[PDB]
């Protein structure tokens, strides 16, 4: 008659880095990093944002006659701007 | 601070399966084994089976043995029940119940779900 | 499989008048594994006591139990407005994990 | 672009708006929840 | 291996072993199986649980990165914000880094020690009755069947019961 | 209980020990009583003065909240000085309440390691002249008097001098 | 001494290990010698090589100081920008003076814990044929030559075939 | 850098008691022990009682038992002494003494504090 | 109780003198716990000499001491115009903790 | 990334010596044991010795025991080789070896010098 | 003093034929410990294989070996323009660490 004393052990390959080993294999591990984005301009909280396009704040602001479309706007939750 | 949330409230036919599903939030993974309890109107509440946190194990009765199919995915933290084969006598609300520890034996329901409702 | 008979099944009270519920066990719950439930209509059942002897945490002083072997109760010394819904005993010391029949209390 | 996550990190970038994660320059960050894995014998 | 239980004396892991981080295996006439120790499980779960949370409050409030504008006249003023904004997120980089390199190895630690405490409670509880091979099993000297089996698990062992019967077949 | 000794196989502490963290209790034909390790004690006075000491002078150095008062034309550098501000504090917060956490988790688990080396020193020195109770006791198998039992608790033990008895009432 | 082997029951380190961190020394009719253990100081060497390896690339984008020029005019910038800079110094000094500070008490805590495995490991393996003298010393029961030692020394040691031998002797 | 700092000097009379206080620096808590001697003019000094670290433990000379009682509290690090019954031949100078280690026993006098000339 | 009797009681000398200080013991002091004091009047005393044969920190080189046993003694290899004060013994081997006579240096 | 940076191209007279150095980088201080061996023209590579990483020990082949002695700076990572006593057939090249581990013993070279022309 | 042997010396291919390099030794080399080294004149040498059987880090998948006891091989299934140089094979399994003869590779 036997009695063993063991650990839990199975087929991940999950690895994560310790204070001074790299690439250890663990039984379960969890990434709390996000890298992942839709590459889409969204609505924030249902509101949409403000969209100057080519115009730029001061051409909404003075009233640009190339950004009549913007001569009345309802609310935003962000402003959308170009670098140039 | 924790809450489960079930799917709605679904109508089938017999023949067909149903896909419960039930998240819990309040931490990263889960962390605590979830059952799954029904109760038919006009009858008392019955233990299905339940998943054990991470590992994965599933426990059923002796009722719903071949019937049902709980899984998890780990990614989500989310508890799904496959019911198929369903019949008369099938329309129930199921609850998700969160057991007090990681396993499903020697453990009770800290907190159930809202419930839903499945007539067939 | 441990069958849970609750013997009063309708106690109709008002506000103040002591509860007792009894819940009955066909063999011994080991470890005095029992809990006790509140499941009002609609809403999600809410854990009251657990260990049959050990209280919930956010549960009001008033609810209150003990028991072994195949006798339990619960007891709520003074009745409020919100004491009135079914309760459930289920055992949690055995496989199955099978529930109690409940009773409703109603208003005189 | 948008950020659909529930973790409490992310690298995309460092300007956001709305209710975000806390940005880092980190390439990943994994935490250990279980045990070394060791081949059965 | 800082307690030298996961690979050192106990050199592999179980795959039976499904329903628990740590647990024991057992032969006799009977049969044999695994059983998982819940309540070594369950109690390093709770430290697991506790730690992530606590990580997550931690940078709960890490420093967060506004947008600004300024004139081709403001470079000193545009510097001193690239500096500010930059050098905020390599120090909350390196924080953050650095608590899940330092949980890693403590959480490796944590786990490699709860094997050595659980060995050493079996063997402190079976003190003369049982022959220590080393390899983290135990072989009785005496017939241990599936009560006397499920009274080690759940640290209940009768060591006066089986302790006249051990010392005979000990010494001979 | 990292190391297995507070709350493990000792699963109590001792109200009687009132002079020191650790100690022995003896009892044999002459009397009974307790008695603290005063040596191990003052090394544990010694890491808890310096770790307390080390916290000070780390976070004498911390930053420093100035106020200041801008125009409201200069709504940007006013934003800018509020976040530098709001974002060292918060640096700073945080390796306060991380060093406490740390700290606590080391002067607890050091507290552990010290019962158990004070109880492998005893049952190193005492090989075989005395029985393993597995419950942090060990019960001789001659006579220990007071002279004796004070051996022990000095690290000063003369094994070959009751190896000939011990194992006289040990066989039989 | 957080594992009870240096400066513990080991009380002294030997001046003839000259090739390795650990080793062995054996004593019987043929010689005496050391011996290292190339295998436990290769391990240690590879944890150490990675701690400070780790060390370096933290530190490796630490904020950096640039200087720069206000009028008497902008007494407020010229602050703000000097506590900025002295508040990033002095958040990475500390990260410094931390990380050297810890990673010492880990560095002597990790060296103390190999020589208790090495100490175990051959304790384990050599279980009932050798006696704990207690002082880090095992001294046989039987004949143990060089090809006896060597055995030991890579954990190769043919316990049934010295079991018969030892136990007459250890008898009487 | 330790300095003890004691309380002024007392005028007292026969029947009345003293206080007299020692506030320990270096340190958040005090982690040695404290004991308290006294030199009369004219003769040697003598040893009065002290008080270990954390635990609070007290001892006494024979010759002083059941009039002197020191007390220190660990918040503010501070240990008093409190020798009641005054009389005849109790005027000296008391100093509070700090030990080497966290107890009385084994341990020297490292630092002194200047003294409180009580007189009755 | 053990009582430390000071031989010397008066010692007068002059700068370059040696100074050598004898405290006679009744019973023998385990462990050789004895200590010397330095007490100028109107000053806190100074620890010089702990254990009879180990310096105290930041005490100059000239102070030094041995003994034994019942017999134990402080040098003073050169005078210097501040070693004019009382010097005790203490022994810490006994409960008690008795204290020497003292010894006081005058000028010539 | 490791590279070992050697000497420049050295020539000397029988009865001098020959002084090579060998620099490794990637890392703060020496890891893994540095060997040295020779190749002369129209003959196969002869190993010579070696010096363990941190302890300093060395060891020399006997063909060459008694004429070179390699030693090594721990402060600059430096491991420096003399051979005295030049004769006739001493031209060769020698390479810096980086060996796999701590030890000479039971390693293989993982990295090799770009290799010194030394003609006497 | 193990002697290792190296028995082709010369071989002269072209870019596809197959190359297999084979060493000798006179003693079986404990523990299989043999190395392959590749040295391009002009060049330091580059490990090639290590164990006589484990891949090197970087190395090109057709480099391969095997072997044990006293003999061993080295096989190129593809050959490159890259691999004309000269191919050493040495032992680390005894103390002299000797190495073999060294075979050079020509361009038919
Ligand atoms: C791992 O995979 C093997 C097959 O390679 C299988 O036999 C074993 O059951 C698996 N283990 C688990 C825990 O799934
Ligand atoms: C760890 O694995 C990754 C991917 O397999 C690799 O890029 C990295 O170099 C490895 N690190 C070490 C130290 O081997
Ligand atoms: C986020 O992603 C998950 C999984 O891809 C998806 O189920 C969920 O609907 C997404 N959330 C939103 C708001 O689109
Ligand atoms: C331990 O298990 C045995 C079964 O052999 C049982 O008799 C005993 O009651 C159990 N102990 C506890 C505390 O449950
Ligand atoms: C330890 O205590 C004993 C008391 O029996 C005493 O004889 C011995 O001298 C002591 N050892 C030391 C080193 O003080
Ligand atoms: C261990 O050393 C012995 C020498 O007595 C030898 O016979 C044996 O092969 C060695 N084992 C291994 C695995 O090298």
């Amino acid at each position: 008659d036997q009695i063993c004393i063991g650990y839990h052990a199975n087929n991940s390959t999950e690895k994560v880095d310790t204070i001074c080993e790299r690439n250890v294999t663990v039984t379960h591990a969890k990434d709390i990093l996000e890298k992942t984005h839709n590459g889409k301009l969204c609505k924030l909280n249902g509101i949409p944002p403000l969209e100057l396009g080519d115009c730029s704040i001061a051409g909404w602001l003075l009233g640009n006659p190339e950004c009549d479309r913007l001569l009345s706007v309802p609310e935003w939750s962000y402003i959308m701007e170009k670098e140039n | 601070q924790v809450q489960l949330v079930q799917s709605g409230a679904e109508v089938k036919k017999p023949g067909s399966s149903v896909k419960v599903s039930c998240k819990t939030s309040g931490g990263i993974f889960r962390s605590n084994a979830i059952s799954w309890v029904r109760q038919a109107p006009g009858q008392g509440l019955e233990w299905m089976g339940g998943v054990v946190a991470i590992f994965g194990t599933t426990n059923y009765a002796q009722n719903f043995q071949g019937r049902v199919t709980i899984t998890a995915d780990e990614s989500s933290s989310t508890v799904y029940m496959e019911l198929s084969r369903l019949r008369s006598e099938d329309t129930a609300v199921y609850y998700c119940a969160r057991h007090s520890g990681y396993h499903i034996t020697n453990t009770f329901f800290d907190y159930w779900g809202q419930g839903t409702l499945v007539t067939v | 499989e441990i069958v849970l008979t609750q013997s009063p099944g309708t106690l109709s009270l008002s506000p103040g008048d002591r509860a007792t519920l009894s819940c009955r066990a066909s063999q011994s719950v080991p470890s005095s594994y029992l809990a006790w439930y509140r499941h009002k209509p609609g809403q999600a059942p809410r854990l009251l006591i657990y260990g049959a002897s050990s209280r919930a945490t956010g549960i009001p002083d008033r609810f209150s139990g003990s028991g072994s072997g195949t006798d339990f109760s619960l007891t709520i010394s003074r009745v409020e407005p919100e004491d009135f819904a079914v309760y459930y005993c289920q055992q949690y010391g055995s496989s199955p994990y099978t529930f109690g029949r409940g009773t409703k209390l109603d208003i005189k | 672009g948008a950020i659909n996550t529930t973790l409490p990190f992310h690298n995309v970038h460092p300007l956001t708006i709305g209710e975000c994660p806390k940005y880092v320059k980190s390439e990943k960050l994994v935490l250990a929840t279980g045990l070394r894995n060791v081949p059965q014998i | 291996g800082l307690f030298g239980a996961i690979a050192g004396f106990i050199e592999g892991g179980w795959q039976g072993m499904v329903d628990g981080w740590y647990g024991y295996h057992h032969s006799n006439d009977q049969g044999s199986g695994y059983a998982a120790d819940k309540e070594s499980t369950q109690k390093a779960f709770d430290c697991i649980t506790n730690k992530v949370n606590s990580v997550i409050e931690k940078m709960n409030t890490q420093f967060e990165a506004v947008g600004k504008e300024f004139s081709n006249l403001e470079r000193r003023l545009e510097n001193l914000n690239k500096k500010m904004e930059d050098g905020f997120l390599d120090v909350w980089t390196y924080n953050a880094e650095l608590l899940v390199l330092m949980e890693n190895e403590r959480t490796l630690d944590f786990h490699d020690s709860n094997v050595k405490n659980l060995y050493d409670k079996v063997r402190m509880q079976l003190r003369d009755n049982v022959k220590e091979l080393g390899n983290g099993c135990f072989e009785f000297y005496h017939k241990c069947d599936d009560e006397c089996m499920n009274s080690v698990k759940n640290g209940t062992y009768d060591y006066p019961k089986y302790e006249e019967e051990s010392k005979l077949n000990r010494n001979e």
